[PDB]
RNA sequence: ACCCACUCGGCACCUUACGAGAAAUCAAAGUCUUUGGGUUCUGGGGGGAGUAUGGUCGCAAGGCUGAAACUUAAAGGAAUUG
RNA sequence: UUCGGGUCUUGUAAUUGGAAUGAGUACAAUGUAAAUACCUUAACGAGGAACAACUGGAGGGCAAGUCUGGUGCCAGCAGCCG
């Protein structure tokens, strides 16, 4: 109908909303590597440089 | 409202509350 | 030139002055006063205990549609009576009543923050245990 | 012509003795319940309802003194509602 | 009740911590110089800092005055000491003019990778870390540590490293027992 | 690409022959510039950079009519400014105006020394000052290497200007970016206005490029 | 008593920005980021509120002095196009 | 001549090798009034080097998504605008 359940229950969208386990990962290096993960990713090999850096560009 | 009316019924509040205070002196 | 006196013998009129003009501030206000102390809900205090009265939720304002979930908590210091705010999605359902829960400030300097109205405080803790370590199943409530 | 939708898990019917302003009513609903009733989403000034007026409205479990109305039926589906007899039928409500 | 020694903060974050261009230019200084953090970017600008800082306060003070002379030339032959200034430039006024990455140039992590023993600016980092290079048969196992210009010429591996003459280590000694058993 | 450029002014015309040869002759006299070519003529590495593109709309009867409004900045990081505001349907178009603008806008700028001198000059002459709307920017010289001590509208304002240290102070509704922009560039085309003792000796008054060469003009 | 010229003082007025302002405009609202002639009073977002209380004056009306709790993201000024 | 050797380099791939090292344990000795602990150091101690780095955020202010699914002015988010 007009509403699927009593409207005002509290942690609504929480209860039904579908657990989606996490994916598992290789280990994303940390400290000074990072960094130089970034300034290789950035700085070096550069991608898009057309426009903006555009970091975490939507694929459409 | 205008300024002149609410000071106006401000003043007859305190006619009231000043009566009831005579009354009651 | 000015409206302040400008002699080399006027320290006397400055100062004054000064301290007669700093009552316009409110934070200077409430410093001197002291109306923290006298008359907030907290005297000079981040955070404060309290005992749940009843569990109630509070409409918002007109661009905002929505029933914010909120708690009546008397506080334990001193006992005063005041509305707090349980912050996140499925929280409302861990604080259960008649349980201490920790107050905090509501980050806006003792003003209603958004749209949720005649409210100051969040809620941090609930029996001794923390709303945020309870929303992601890190902790549970100790059920005392 | 709508579907008539009817109650579920906490949701029951009530009649509205007299509307408030700032979007408030007093409702009855029947379990003797003189209960207050907000005026609520897809609610607010898309349907509008007075007084005498049959209602749906959504409890809220953890206050028992208010609750939120959601849907209205326009004096037809009454009378269905009438006919099929899940409310109370010691009441007359007619035009 | 017994006397405190004092610590102090040694760096300061910038007010506006969310600037994109210092923020590209604070990247572009820690993948140069492999840099931990950025608060060694901090560290490096707060030194330079108080450095600027006693510099233009000794500006200030007129010229020929035993202030400035004394104190001006002292943090003149310190700055040329720690390299950081070249010879040419003793003037206080070239003091002004130094900027973050002459410092971060004479970090032991930037001197042992000039010197060729250490092949990568990463390499340099872990093989200091490691308790491999000894600037004077004394092992530094910080990248940080400020090389001056009198010493510069002691920097080698270490005889207790394996680099600078000893026993292996860990992973080779272990295969070795390996083929020599099997 | 494609441009020719026929002049139509007096000044365009000994620009284009070649008569001209530095800008500082165009400011000496100050000569009308009309022509954005001259301006690309005498300096050829005129960097730029958008500062802002506002929305301004005007409330007619059938909607609400949107023009774009662009703020750009040009200069050469050596001591020539100029600044643009422009106003157009497009934005694209507008900002082409607006470094057009820019371009006819152009103005030197006078860089001093803060204490001694030692090389070339890194900041400002003396104090100065201006005032546009509200918003009145202060510069005041700074020693070397401070930085440029200004909001980031003005800091790229000094960076083209080529001023490299220099302390800053703006009061009012600093907010508006335009009105903060032009009191930035009354200031610093100020500074050309003050006289100062090692600017007290009288010259010559070496006659105008257009009278001398007044006969490569007017297009027979 | 007029006419012409000048001067002192007064209510004023026209033009203008070369100055000032957020502007409407101001010959002062100028000589203010190039910030200091002397001096008095007042204001520190809006509402609550010129309300309560406490003084004080008044026959009375009311005057003078005069907050806070709380609430609020605006209220307001000038001007532009509809 | 389409090439194209990659002639010169720089990244991406659960491919693949050899090194180095601590964080931990621990003979000792130093340390200490005696002991920890640190400095040194035997013997062990890295392959997913599982010896696994979090805390907040991704509309603007303010760096970073108009990707996917869910809810549809609910749940909730939001210091402010939203
Ligand atoms: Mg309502
Ligand atoms: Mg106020
Ligand atoms: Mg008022
Ligand atoms: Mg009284
Ligand atoms: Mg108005
Ligand atoms: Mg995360
Ligand atoms: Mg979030
Ligand atoms: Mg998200
Ligand atoms: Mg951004």
């Amino acid at each position: 109908g007009k509403v699927h359940g009593s409207l005002a229950r509290a942690g609504k969208v929480k209860s039904q909303t579908p657990k989606v386990e996490k994916q598992e990962k290789p280990k994303q290096p940390k400290g000074r590597a990072y960094k130089r993960l970034l300034y290789t990713r950035r700085f070096v090999n550069v991608t898009l440089t057309n426009g903006k850096r555009k970091m975490n560009p939507s694929p459409s | 409202m205008r300024a002149k009316w609410r000071k106006k019924r401000t003043r007859r509040l305190k006619r009231k509350r000043r009566k009831v205070r005579a009354r009651s002196k | 030139g000015k409206g302040k006196p400008r002699g080399l013998n006027s320290a006397r009129k400055l100062r004054v002055h000064r301290r007669n003009n700093r009552w316009a501030e409110t934070t200077y206000k409430k410093r001197l006063l002291g109306t923290a102390f006298k008359s907030s809900p907290f005297g000079g205090s981040s955070h404060a205990k309290g005992i749940v009265l009843e569990k109630i939720g509070i409409e918002s304002k007109q661009p905002n549609s929505a029933i914010r979930k909120c708690v009546r908590v008397q506080l334990i210091k001193n006992g005063k009576k005041v509305t707090a705010f349980v912050p996140n999605d499925g929280c409302l359902n861990f604080v259960d009543e008649n349980d201490e829960v920790l107050l905090a400030g509501f980050g806006r300097k003792g003003k209603a923050k958004g749209d949720i109205p005649g409210v100051r405080f969040k809620v941090v803790k609930v029996s001794g245990v923390s709303l945020l370590a309870l929303w992601k199943e890190k902790k549970e409530k100790p059920r005392s | 012509k709508r579907e008539l939708i009817y109650k579920e898990e906490g949701q029951e019917y009530a009649q509205i003795t007299k509307m408030l302003g700032n979007g408030r009513v007093e409702a009855s609903c029947f379990d003797g319940n003189k209960r207050m009733a907000h005026i609520r989403g897809k609610l607010r000034k898309k349907v509008w309802m007075g007084q005498g007026d049959i209602i749906l409205v959504s409890l809220r479990d953890f206050q028992d003194d208010q609750c939120d109305v959601v849907h209205k039926y326009n004096l037809d589906e009454a009378r269905t509602l009438k006919n099929q007899g899940e409310l109370p039928e010691n009441a007359k409500i007619n035009e | 009740p017994r006397a405190p020694r004092t610590y102090s903060k040694t760096y300061s974050t910038p007010k506006r911590p969310y600037e994109s261009a210092r923020l590209d230019a604070e990247l572009k200084l820690a993948g140069e110089y492999g840099l931990k953090n950025k608060r060694e970017i901090y560290r490096i600008s707060f030194q330079l800092s108080k450095i600027r800082r006693a510099a233009r306060d000794l500006l200030t003070r007129d010229e020929k005055d035993p202030k400035r002379l004394f104190e001006g030339n002292a943090l003149i032959r310190r700055l040329v000491r720690i390299g950081v200034l070249s010879e040419d430039k003793k003037k206080l006024d070239y003091v002004l003019a130094l900027k973050v990455e002459d410092f971060l140039e004479r970090r032991l992590q930037t001197q042992v990778y000039k010197l060729g023993l250490a092949k990568s600016v990463h390499h340099a980092r872990v093989l200091i870390s490691q308790r491999h290079i000894a600037v004077g048969k004394q092992i530094v196992n910080i990248p940080s540590f400020m090389v001056r210009l009198e010493s510069e010429k002691h920097i080698d591996f270490a005889r207790t490293s394996p680099f600078g003459g000893a026993r292996p280590g860990r992973v080779a000694r272990k295969r070795a027992a390996a083929a020599g058993g099997e | 690409e494609e441009k020719g450029w026929v002049p139509v002014t007096k000044l365009g015309r000994l620009v284009k022959a070649g008569k001209i040869s530095s800008i500082e002759e165009i400011f000496l006299h100050s000569l009308p510039v009309k022509e954005f070519q001259i301006i690309d003529q005498l300096l050829p590495n005129l960097k730029d950079e958008v500062m802002n593109i506002k929305p301004v709309q005007k409330q007619t009867r059938a909607g609400q009519r949107t023009r774009f409004k662009a703020v750009v900045v040009v200069g050469d990081s050596n001591g020539h400014v100029g600044l643009g505001i422009k106003t157009a349907k497009e934005v694209a178009g507008a900002i082409r105006a607006g470094i057009i603008i820019a371009k006819l806008s152009v103005i030197p700028i006078r860089r001093g020394y803060w204490g001694t001198n030692l090389g070339q000059p890194h900041s400002l002459a003396t104090k100065t000052s201006g005032k546009c709307g509200s918003v009145s920017v202060r510069l005041i010289p700074a020693p070397r290497g401070s930085g440029i001590v200004a909001s980031p509208a003005v800091k790229k304002l000094m960076q083209l200007a080529g001023v490299e240290d220099v302390y800053t102070s703006s009061t009012g509704s600093t907010r508006t970016l335009e009105n903060t922009l032009k009191a930035a560039f009354v200031a610093i085309g100020n500074t050309y206005g003050f006289l100062t003792p090692n600017l007290w000796e009288v010259q010559a008054l070496t006659p105008s490029p257009m009278d001398v060469y007044a006969d490569y003009a007017t297009a027979s």
